[PDB]
C-alpha cells in the first residue's frame, strides 16, 4: 500500500489495477519485510511496472526504513496486545509466572515484534534455535516419533 | 514497412509473456517502451504511387480506353502540359 501510495503520489498511477504490477509488489513486499527484520533499511526496484498517459519510464524506486515500518505496521502491531493480554487474564497467571515464551511464524523475526514481545512478556527471552515457521512442524515430527 | 511490422510484433508477443510471467521490468519496458518505438518507426516508413495492389477505380478506365480507343483517365501529368501548350 505503501508503495502504490507512494508510486502513485510520484505518477499519479493506480498500480493496483494491475494485476502483474501487483504481483511483483507483494513479492517486493515480502523481501522488503525481511529485510527490515534486521537491515534498518531496504530498497524496491520495481522498472518500467505500467505504462501512464505520457508513456514515461515508470521505475519504483523507494527506500522504506524499519523506522517508516514500525509507523505504518504499528497500527497491526497494536491489535497483537490485547488478544495476548487476554490469555494473560484468562488463566489468571502473570508474566513474571511464564517459564517459557515460543515465538511461531516468520513475521516473528521482525524486531518489532520481539521487542513487542519483551514489553508482553516483562523481558522473558523468547526462545530462538528453531526457525519460527518450522517449529510446529518440528514438535510435530518429535511427537509422531515419541508417540510410536 | 513489413519488417517493421513484423518486429512490433514480437515485441508485442514479448510483452505478453511478460505479463504471463509477472515480470514488470520488462512488462511495461516493452508495453510501452519497445512496442511503441518500433510502431512508431512503423508510422513513419507506413507511408510508403505505381502498382500498389488492387484494382482502383482508373484501371477500369484504363480498360476502356484500350477499348473503344476513346480515352477516358485523369491527365496523367504529361498530357495536361500539351494541353496547355496546344494553342502555341
Amino acid at each position: 500500500d505503501w508503495l502504490v501510495d507512494k508510486f502513485k503520489g510520484t505518477s499519479g498511477i493506480d498500480l493496483t489495477k494491475d494485476k502483474m504490477a501487483m504481483q511483483r509488489l507483494r513479492e517486493a513486499a515480502e523481501k522488503a519485510k525481511i529485510e527490515l527484520s534486521s537491515s534498518q533499511s531496504t530498497s524496491i526496484n520495481l522498472p518500467y511496472i505500467t505504462v501512464d498517459a505520457d508513456k514515461n519510464p515508470l521505475f519504483l524506486d523507494e527506500q522504506l526504513t524499519r523506522a517508516e515500518f514500525q509507523r505504518i505496521t504499528q497500527d497491526l502491531l497494536d491489535r497483537t496486545r490485547k488478544p495476548f493480554q487476554s490469555v494473560i487474564a484468562d488463566t489468571g497467571i502473570s508474566v513474571s509466572e511464564i517459564d517459557h515464551v515460543v515465538l511461531v511464524g516468520g513475521s516473528t523475526r521482525m524486531p518489532a515484534v520481539t521487542d513487542l514481545v519483551k514489553e508482553l512478556t516483562g523481558g522473558k527471552e523468547p526462545n530462538k534455535g528453531v526457525n519460527p515457521d518450522e517449529v510446529v512442524a518440528v514438535g510435530a515430527a518429535l511427537q509422531a516419533g515419541v508417540l510410536k | 514497412v513489413r519488417d517493421l511490422k513484423e518486429q512490433l510484433e514480437a515485441l508485442r508477443g514479448e510483452s505478453e509473456r511478460a505479463e504471463r510471467d509477472g515480470d514488470l521490468a520488462k512488462a511495461a519496458e516493452l508495453r510501452y517502451g519497445r512496442i511503441p518505438e518500433v510502431e512508431k518507426k512503423l508510422d513513419a516508413a507506413l507511408p510508403q504511387v505505381m502498382l500498389k495492389e488492387e484494382v482502383g477505380p482508373d484501371d477500369i478506365a484504363d480498360v476502356v480506353s484500350a477499348w473503344t480507343g476513346i480515352p477516358a483517365g485523369r491527365l496523367l501529368e504529361g498530357e495536361t502540359a500539351k494541353l496547355l501548350r496546344m494553342e502555341d
